[PDB]
């Protein structure tokens, strides 16, 4: 579709500007603005961009769902604690709608351990984060834990993530930064995520099934 | 520099939700830090950035922050809860204070005080000096009054009477003093510490033995 | 477990240099994001913040009191220094040793240390006169009794009680100190103890006047 | 007067981007001024770790020193002193670095263990700065470091971080989809500071022995 | 050690499909900036590219001649196929496999396969006739005598030879093949052996000429 | 779209300097490869992204990059460093190659040829055939002539010769074939090849017996 004044990032990832849209379910090609102030609000380097770009630049089916239910997905952890000044909506923090940043709860970030099987009959688009906290603090406040680790997991998927505790430039009033990644997991594959803190955790995910060529405009 | 405002004082009945607000020119996009400071203690967090509870903080603890306003939110007010609350940012590399609350819990039970009261040691009587110790304590509200007695005459020199203040387990405490010469002490038939608390009054008496 | 001491109540005359000391543990000032700072509380008044020191050795003063504040970390043991040059009445009050936490949450106090008492006067220091109070078991009480210490006549403020150097802690009530006429204070502690304990038992209050660098130890036993 | 840089930055300055002089430097100053984003800065994309920090270490300076820390014809012979080039940081058309670091490559098909230190004998605290190189590719990890999985350590009395390289395409920023982040320390006079890799590691070629002064500000 | 194979020399008829297949080892083509390329050269004219496959299965083609590409990563068996529709006699020339290594370092092809020559003609497949060359010792500098074979009348290349079936190396001359005026190739391969081995050691030398599915063994006999 | 140029050719002597220049707009800011591919072999990348040389090729290869020009540089210049050399970038997400360089090396020293010649095999004449095969190699220049007799006559048709190649030792081998019937080869008294190569003859001779 065409998505005013947001661009794929942010329109993806559900920035607080560009908003929960029901959206269409089909197009072939993207209409962006060249320079979009809504990308992504928390600073950070989205991860292959250009290939996400590509490939949901022509979309058959397109249905967004919540792959992990913000309520129940994460008993041991809080869920309701994971806003940002970075990412304002309406005079408050806020932060992106389809994904969720776990904070601990209480004295204790006890081990993470969540899999989904794509049972959609299509390939479904995930998308998580891993936050660098800006000092060793924020890291003991935010996951409890000093070394912590993130390892996303499928069959066509396999990397392990060490944050690191650095002071960043301060941009959008933070001196932290937030990778961004994302896979595609084939309809009966299983993704498994595996942490001790530092995840920003998925909430609505994306089974689609995608065309041949387009772009971006 | 950057102006935050809080109310001077909030009142709110036993179990019911205080709300304490913390005014800010877009606050809602900066960090507040809530501080409880019971009297005669140091401060404590209570609710870091916005939101959060440490832990320890019990779970009628709960705070919101939007628009120009931050808010403590204090459900279930218990007599416990009565202290200054303080929001707090950091702010261009300053340390910024808001004017502090006082929070009172209203409908409050009341409490009887219990008196008791020390004659003149004889160590002190040693040292050419008297004084008769009235402890006035467990008692709610704060107001009393204080009498002192010579044999019947209502004494009112050399009479110094604390102002009651919350002890430990939310009631007050207070304690008055009777300075007498040894002579003075040993002239009369006894001495008597007369306490009036909402209506009632308890009276006790020593004597030159 | 972290750890905030604080360096005695002081008592300063008008024009003169505080100078507070504070001891940690539990965590390290070299740590990422672990700041110390002093931040007192006058009688009456809001909380006012002083110095902060970071753990890259910046230096952050209340900027209506730059020219006064020096803030410094001793190179040898976990220490920070406060020193606040020509001292006022109004300067009395409390002053607090706190760790800041910082980071993009925001920049918070936790924990706080218990605070000492600085008193600004010209007044000079006087210990204070112990008298024990005998036991009883009239007011209050049931098979306990009441025995006491009367701690009179000095300045400045405070006075630490204890009893059998702190063994004995449960029922013990120290009362807040009176102000009396002559501008001294003075105040009393009680605890109730078992009335079969009077005779086999020793009684002794342990009452510390640090600024006048008096310590006492007076023995209460019941008058026979 | 004191220092002035004009077309670029502090960060531009201190690590020797190729489009500012390197050699004007004023033995003292007492402020700095500069254009703070600048175009010409960090030429190859990446993050300036504790930026702000150094600024206010470098605001005002009593004596400043420029000395060749790590000799690059003498201090490398098991590693690539000569290659590392990159057109993200451009010179007189051809690809360029910064003059005060060197990116080490592999020497053959061997990066063998890397450890190097330097003990501070100037008589005031040196100011060091390092790279970290994050490829975007494990084929470019290959290319360059040889070792798969690689780390860089780097140690003093009063500083200590192990550094864990990321493999992956960052956004094409300045023709290059990896990053490289810079980091610096101030060496007290006596302490020795270290360095130990396996690879990703852009080595110090110039450090900064000086003499600090209390206060001042960026213009 | 890192390889790449193409498969099978391949005479195509005009407006006829040629079909490539690359397979690999030594490395995985899912490990982050592996590629794999097909790059031919005709006779007489430089490299030219052909079509890409990336890690991330995305395809790039010759812009000019992406009508007619296709390239595919065949799941499983570790093998990439080209496909090129309408091949003409212009196609004619040696197809290459390579890996693409890309990075910030640029992009670039390490290694090379070995190539596989594709022939674009209508002409009919002719296996080739195989004649033996008895030794002689006319040129040979010691007791070494000179015996090869003759591989005669063959369309199109190439053939291979080996001797004993490979057991055989040293002191071997392949000579290139004569186009001769019919359009078919002939070719003939020497090898240099001791005079002592003729009559007890037998030597065969093993042609192959897999377009025609042909592969002839000739033992190579002195004159008696 | 992007347009890489190349000399059509470079020469140079025995152990001189050989430069090949890779001509682009803004080439200095690309990264340029290049790649070897000596006479009837896989092509061999010898300098990657400007300036770097792969393991196991010789240190005599350097490559530089600036301006508009990429050059590849083979400094003691030797008989087998010669072969077509290309440059390729990655423009606008395209690989895109070089026209390509043929580099000859002169002032090689002169080798003459050995000929080696077969007459037709007696299992060839019972297929009704005949072929007299005339192996010429280990010579340079590759520029050889050849003739074939018959007793003394000059044989005309029925001759197929190759051009010459490069050997691996970095000289030159030749082929040429006499196809004659199994009357004709009975009915002379011998045949002879004769090669002639820089201004000297070789010429064997083949007769018909068992
Ligand atoms: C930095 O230190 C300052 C003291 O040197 C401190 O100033 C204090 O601020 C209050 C206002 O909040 C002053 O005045 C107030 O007096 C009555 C006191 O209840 C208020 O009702 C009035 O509104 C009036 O504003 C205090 O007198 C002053 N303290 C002094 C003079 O000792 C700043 O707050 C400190 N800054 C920070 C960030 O903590
Ligand atoms: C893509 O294929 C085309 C052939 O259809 C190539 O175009 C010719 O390439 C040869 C080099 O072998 C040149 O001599 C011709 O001049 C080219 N003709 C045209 C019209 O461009 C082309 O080079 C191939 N692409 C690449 C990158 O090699
Ligand atoms: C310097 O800035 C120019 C543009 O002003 C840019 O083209 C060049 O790449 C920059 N070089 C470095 C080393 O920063």
């Amino acid at each position: 579709l065409h998505l005013g004044k947001c661009n794929i990032a942010g329109w993806i990832l559900g920035n607080p500007e560009c908003e929960s849209l029901s959206t269409a379910s089909s197009w072939s090609y993207i209409v962006e603005t060249p320079s979009s102030d809504n990308g992504t609000c928390y600073p950070g380097d989205f991860i292959d961009y250009e290939e996400l770009r590509e490939q949901l630049s022509s979309v058959s089916s397109f249905e967004r769902f919540e792959i992990f239910p913000k309520t129940s997905s994460w008993p041991n952890h809080d869920s309701n604690k994971g806003v940002t000044a970075a990412c304002p909506h309406a005079g408050a923090k806020s932060f992106y709608k389809n994904l969720i940043w776990l904070v601990k709860k209480g004295n204790s970030y006890p081990k993470l351990s969540k899999s989904y099987i794509n049972d959609k009959g299509k390939e479904v688009l995930v998308l998580w984060g891993i936050h660098h906290p800006s000092t060793s603090a924020d890291q003991q406040s935010l996951y409890q834990n000093a070394d912590t680790y993130v390892f996303v997991g499928s069959s066509r998927y396999s990397k392990k993530f060490k944050p690191e505790i650095a002071i960043r430039p301060k941009v959008r009033d933070q001196e932290g930064r937030m990778n961004y990644y994302w896979t595609l997991v084939e309809p009966g594959d299983k993704i498994t995520f595996e942490a001790t803190g530092n995840l920003v955790v998925p909430r609505y995910a994306f089974a689609m099934e995608r065309n041949a060529g387009s772009g971006i405009i | 520099s950057y102006e935050l405002t809080q109310p001077l004082s909030v009142s709110v009945a036993l179990g019911q939700t205080a709300r304490i607000t913390c005014g800010g020119n877009n606050i809602g996009i900066k960090n507040v830090h809530w501080y409880q400071q019971r009297p005669g203690q140091a401060p404590v967090l209570v609710i870091y950035t916005d939101i959060n509870r440490p832990s320890g903080i019990p779970e009628r603890f709960s705070g919101s922050n939007s628009g120009n306003t931050a808010t403590l939110i204090i459900s279930k007010a218990q007599a416990g809860d009565e202290a200054d609350y303080f929001c707090q940012v950091w702010d261009s590399n300053t340390v910024v204070f808001g004017g502090g609350t006082k929070l009172t819990v209203l409908s409050q039970p009341k409490a009887a005080p219990s008196v008791t009261l020390f004659p003149p040691s004889s160590e002190e009587l040693q040292a050419n000096k008297a004084t008769l110790v009235c402890l006035i304590s467990d008692f709610y509200p704060g107001a009393v009054t204080v009498a002192w007695k010579a044999d019947s005459s209502p004494v009112k020199a050399g009479v110094e009477t604390t102002t009651p203040s919350k002890q430990s387990n939310n009631k007050y405490a207070a304690s008055s003093y009777l300075s007498l010469t040894p002579e003075q002490w040993k002239s009369h038939k006894s001495y008597s510490c007369q306490v009036t608390h909402e209506g009632s009054t308890v009276e006790k008496t020593v004597a030159p033995t | 477990q972290v750890t905030l001491r604080e360096s005695g109540p002081a008592l300063v005359k008008p024009t003169q240099t505080l100078t507070l000391t504070c001891t940690f543990s539990g965590f390290s000032l070299s740590t990422s994001g672990m700041c110390l700072t002093w931040i007192r509380r006058p009688p009456g008044k809001a909380l006012e913040w002083l110095a902060l020191i970071d753990w890259d050795d910046n230096k952050y003063y209340n900027t209506s009191l730059r020219t006064r504040l020096t803030i410094s970390k001793d190179t040898s043991k976990n220490q920070v220094v406060l020193k606040v040059t020509d001292m006022d009445p109004v300067d009395t009050g409390t002053y607090y040793c706190a760790r800041m936490l910082y980071g993009d949450l925001g920049g918070r106090f936790d924990p706080w240390g218990q605070g000492t008492l600085v008193t600004v006067s010209s007044a000079s220091t006087k210990g204070p006169s112990v008298f024990p109070l005998a036991p009883s078991s009239k007011s209050t009480s049931g098979g306990t009794a009441a025995l006491g210490c009367l701690v009179k006549d000095y300045f400045p403020e405070p006075v630490t009680v204890s009893w059998n150097s702190g063994a004995l802690t449960s029922g013990v009530h120290t009362f807040p100190a009176v102000l009396q006429s002559s501008g001294l204070y003075s105040l009393s502690s009680v605890v109730t103890v078992p009335s079969s304990s009077l005779g086999t038992q020793t009684y002794i209050c342990n009452v510390n006047h640090k600024p006048s660098n008096t310590k006492v130890d007076k023995k209460v036993e019941p008058k026979s």
